[PDB]
């Protein structure tokens, strides 16, 4: 959890929460993260 | 201007590796280090 | 003991099997190695009894898949859209405690799959001064694996079977001798048995 | 090249090889990205 | 890389034979990834020589191997009649199984072929056929010639036989019409 | 081809907790899902749950959280169900289903042959057989039997052509009755769930 704590989460508010959903390969879990590079992080889905 | 591929398909797909007290290293030079061919082989428990 | 090889056409998805014994099918690698007539062995791939971390040969990545059965410790292979050059003697091999994981410690029996499209023409038997020996002749048959016996196998000593000779018309012909009598000929691809007496 | 994947111009869509035979690393993984925007905006 | 093996060798009873094996690769971890397999003609292969630095179980001590660079050799002593089989060297250094080009072990030794003639049967004559079969067997050398006399005479023949009695056998099937057969034959066999 | 077969139909009393299983073969029964469905015929069908024989993974329907559990054996490739405190509302048909290579993991690919289970406290009363211008055809009558599944055969199954079996008729007193005729002879009735075999000749 970037910027937020996993446990201290039920005591906060949000403007609009969007729950994305996509299935990637097992070795591609290290690429879905801010600042990361690769094929997925550059062609399919990138985080700011 | 080196264009010969690197012999990366010689250490990761080895049948039997060396012992602990007799660890062997391979000199690698004069090649193009393409680390993208390592992720498709198998994941690793430690990638520090 | 392995299952027989039935004459199939390219594109029918045939299946071969092999039975092994003397080990536990828990953590020992096992695979299949074929051998085409006139060449050496060709390793295709192996399979693990647990997580099937199958590693196929670069020349067999999308040509053959392993479908071995674990509950009965009997190996099986699956094919799809076969070709005419797929006729080979498939040998089942296992890891074994002799060498490493890739080393083959033991081997199976081997079955030569036959692929043809000659409609499986039925065979024919014809009889033949030494008396002292007798014999029978088998002609007009396209399939090669044809066996000839004497009195349903009652006589074993002094019995010899010569290899078949390829005819110009594509058929074959086999000759047999026996030391001296009914000669029995069995045709596996056509399931036809013809008896003849000299 | 417009609609021919034969020559060097390849199709940009490739399919996965997800099979239970392949161990970890090639198995499918569901990813849920809970995008959070905590700021001075009115919270709903 | 492809392993290179001699297509056929010529040994002798009581002597030794060395089967060559080149093209063996190596990876990080060792260079002794050399194994030999013994496959009898028409039978099941059996592991004979692996890890030449050691000795397999059940294999006689008259089998051994050696390593010299990228070329290996299989030293076999005490050649017998039952030792006639196919041998293949294997290399599995890069986790890939490769085999050689095939080796046929032949032995020499002390060797009169059996010449028999059989006339066509009545069932063949009723079907307007006349097949003259001349059977040849019990000959050790691989030299044989089949011929008939009519003036010299479709006809097919096979020189090699199957490994069942450690002896070679050849046969030819002369297919002729019964009208021409009754109008006249003898089998001519040439052997060393 | 892949094959699938369930267990035989049985009739148990409330509190026996039968163990109807399912036998699978012809494929690797570890990577394909398997489940069961049961519901009163007047209410349609209802999904119970599925289990993945490859590893520890079980999913049950909210209507079957604690009413029934599903288990499987990867070794012999045979599933095993288990009930607890069977009641009168459990007299339903049990059909099995598998994942199959046609759809997704939840999609039901194939089906079994069925397994009828009826809850009753009639102590499994044994059936009775009674025989019957035309001569020509013959027939027999089976009466005084509470369980519905009853098999009727002629000469232990030696006669198949011209043999017909009519559905059972439920009397007002609470007993069923069916008629079996044969085109022309011993009519053999063997109740498999109760191992009761009665022979009769016309």
């Amino acid at each position: 959890c970037y910027g937020v704590s996993p446990t201290k989460l039920n005591d906060l508010c949000f403007t609009n929460v969007y729950a994305d959903s996509f299935v990637i390969r097992g070795n591609e879990v290290s690429q879905i993260a801010p600042g990361q590079t690769g094929n997925i992080a550059d062609y399919n889905y990138k985080l700011p | 201007n080196i264009t010969n591929l690197c012999p990366f398909h010689e250490v990761f797909n080895a049948t039997t590796f060396a012992s602990v007290y007799a660890w062997n290293r391979k000199r690698i030079s004069n090649c193009v280090a393409d680390y993208s061919v390592i992720y498709n082989f198998a994941p690793f428990f430690a990638f520090k | 003991v392995q299952s027989g090889a039935e004459v199939k056409k390219p594109g029918e998805s045939l299946k071969i099997s092999c039975k092994g014994s003397g080990y536990t099918f828990s953590y020992y690698w096992i695979g299949w190695v074929r051998q085409m007539p006139g060449k050496g062995l060709e390793w295709m791939g192996i399979i693990y009894p647990g997580d099937s971390d199958t590693r196929y040969s670069p020349s067999f990545q999308g040509q053959v898949t392993i479908s071995a059965d674990k509950s009965i410790s009997t190996a099986y292979l699956h094919w799809s859209s076969l070709k005419a050059s797929d006729t080979a003697m498939y040998y089942c091999a296992r890891q074994g405690d002799l060498g490493d994981w890739i080393l083959l410690g033991y081997w199976g029996q081997g079955t030569l799959v036959t692929v043809s499209s000659a409609s499986t023409k039925g065979p024919s038997v014809f009889p033949l001064k030494s008396t002292a020996a007798l014999g029978c002749l088998v002609k007009d048959y396209f399939p090669e694996p044809v066996t000839v016996s004497w009195n349903s196998g009652a006589l074993t000593s002094g019995v010899h079977t010569f290899p078949a000779v390829l005819q110009s018309s594509g058929l074959y012909s086999l000759s047999s001798v026996v030391t001296v009598y009914i000669c029995n000929v069995n045709h596996k691809p056509s399931n036809t048995k013809v008896d003849k007496k000299v | 090249c417009n609609g021919v994947a034969g020559p060097n111009c390849y199709s940009p869509l490739q399919s996965y090889g997800f099979r239970p035979t392949y161990g970890v690393g090639h198995q499918p993984y569901r990813v849920v990205v809970l995008s959070f925007e905590l700021l001075h905006a009115p919270a709903t | 890389s492809a392993l290179t093996q001699p297509r056929s060798v010529s040994g002798s009873l009581g002597q030794s034979v060395t089967i060559s094996c080149t093209g063996i690769s190596s990876d990080v971890g060792g260079d002794n990834y050399v194994s030999w397999y013994q496959q009898h003609p028409g039978k099941a292969p059996k592991l004979m020589i692996y890890d030449v630095s050691k000795r397999p179980s059940g294999v006689p001590d008259r089998f051994s191997g050696s390593k010299s660079g990228n070329t290996a050799s299989l030293t076999i002593s005490g050649l017998q009649a039952d030792d006639e089989a196919d041998y293949y060297c294997c290399s599995y250094a890069l986790s890939r199984v490769v085999f050689g080009g095939g080796t046929m072990l032949t032995v020499l030794g002390q060797p009169a072929p059996s010449v028999t003639l059989f006339p066509p049967s009545s069932e063949e004559l009723q079907a307007n056929k006349a097949t003259l079969v001349c059977l040849i067997s019990d000959f050790y050398p691989g030299a044989v010639t089949v011929a008939w006399k009519a003036s010299p005479v479709g006809v097919e023949t096979t020189t090699p036989s199957k490994q069942s009695n450690n002896k070679y056998a050849a046969s030819s099937y002369l297919s002729l019409t019964p009208e021409q057969w009754k109008s006249h034959y003898s089998c001519q066999v040439t052997h060393e």
